[PDB]
């Protein structure tokens, strides 16, 4: 399957290099999505485990 | 009285002449209007020369970078001229973007952009302004920047590679973590392309315009924000009382430099 | 096209993040970029006739 | 609804379709997809 293998020789490992890019960012909307409407509150995340798996 | 009559008329010869010189400036001919320009009190007419300069480059975009070679031989002579040149030139910038004006924002920040390729005026306000454009993107303030960075860009890459790498890393999330048109989206992969390609239709300084010694150069560091004093002024005729003084003083200056 | 042709409903199941990520070394941002930009494109092409 | 929607961790989930930080990553940058990649980073560059 044709790896190519972009190697590093800096810091920062997502460098995004070798890598163009035709999306235009900050501004796409093509498709319908669900839930278009931020108004439900604060009811079933429990604050215990509201936080992602890893921050440490 | 002849002392007024004398100053008025020498004032009106001084202006067209500038006039003139700036009108006539080119690539090929650059070297003998420096030459012309000098002989003129530049310093008493630094108002003038600055106006016509500026009206010039806003008029003919197509020549700013002959204005900004023009400007760079004459800055390296007189460092108070090219700074009261980029002065206005940021304020004319401001006074665009603050009143909608694109096409004098698309003139201004292109004669900034030549003024850094020329080491006239430190790359710092081409980073505030790309900054200031990109905050709330536009239509509009994409064009503008984009236009902009064509330009200036192969400099910026040079002298600070990490400010224009923030600028590259803030259009790809307008690319992507951002809602926006065909317009935006197809201004920016040009974007792309051309730091790609090394920004090889787009050089600092076109060979014959690359004419002041690097160590001659006053680099001018001036932010986008600051509260300067356009001393538009000096744009205006008036009667000198040390003028006896003031021109022998010049003269003094014109023979140094020649 | 020859599923639409057939009329077939059209799901998908794309393949090999782990060549994304651990290869290309994509930062969180654009790969998010570049997945919706792919789920934009096959929707973009499904949508024809 | 975690996908095109900008997870913020203070005034708990308000899940808006803008940014209130200034350098904000979405929620399918911050539940899922971040998380795989610090498990896998994890386990395939800190083995010991």
């Amino acid at each position: 399957p044709n790896v190519v293998f972009i190697k590093t020789e800096d810091p920062d490992l997502p460098a995004f290099y070798f890598d163009p890019l035709i999306n235009p960012i900050s501004h796409r909307h093509s498709v319908k999505s669900q839930e278009p409407l931020p108004d439900d509150d604060e009811e079933f995340e429990l604050p215990e485990f509201v936080e992602p798996f890893l921050k440490d | 009285k002849n002392s007024l009559a004398y100053q008025r008329m020498s004032w009106e010869a001084l202006k067209k002449s500038i006039n003139g010189l700036i009108n006539k400036v080119n690539i090929s001919n650059i070297s003998i209007i420096i030459q012309e320009l000098l002989q003129e009190n530049i310093v008493r007419g630094r108002g003038l020369l600055s106006r016509s300069v500026l009206q010039a480059q806003s008029a003919s975009p197509i020549f700013t970078h002959v204005y900004a070679a023009l400007v760079a031989i004459i800055n390296s002579k007189f460092p108070q001229i090219g700074e009261l040149i980029l002065k206005r030139l940021i304020l004319n910038f401001r006074k665009g973007y603050r009143r909608n004006d694109k096409q004098l924002c698309l003139t201004a920040s292109k004669f900034v952009a030549h003024l850094i390729n020329q080491n006239v005026a430190h790359e710092v306000l081409c980073l505030e302004m790309l900054t200031l454009l990109l905050e709330r993107p536009t239509d509009d303030s994409v064009e503008v920047a984009i236009g902009f960075l064509k330009e200036c860009g192969l400099k910026l890459t040079q002298v600070s590679p990490r400010g224009i790498n923030a600028i590259f890393e803030r259009l790809r999330n307008i690319l992507h973590e951002s809602e926006i048109d065909k317009r935006v989206q197809y201004m920016i992969e040009v974007m792309f392309a051309v730091r790609k390609d090394g920004f090889k239709d787009h050089p600092i300084i076109l060979e014959g315009l690359d004419l002041v010694e690097e160590d001659d150069q006053f680099t001018h560091m001036l932010p986008l924000e600051d509260d300067y004093n356009p001393e538009d002024v000096l744009n205006v005729f008036k009667m000198d009382p040390n003028f006896m003084e003031n021109e022998e003083k010049y003269k003094a200056i014109k023979k140094e430099i020649l | 096209k020859h599923a639409v042709q057939e009329r077939l409903a059209v799901t998908v199941c794309i393949n090999k993040i782990d060549r994304l990520i651990l290869e290309l070394k994509l930062p969180p941002t654009d790969a998010y970029y570049k997945l919706r930009h792919i789920v934009d494109e096959v929707n973009g092409l499904i949508s024809m006739y | 609804r975690l996908w095109g929607d900008i997870y913020f961790n203070p005034k708990t989930r308000k899940f808006t379709k803008k940014a209130p930080t200034s350098s904000s990553q979405r929620s399918f940058v911050e539940f899922i997809l971040e998380p795989l990649y610090k498990i896998l980073a994890q386990v395939v560059g800190d083995v010991d």
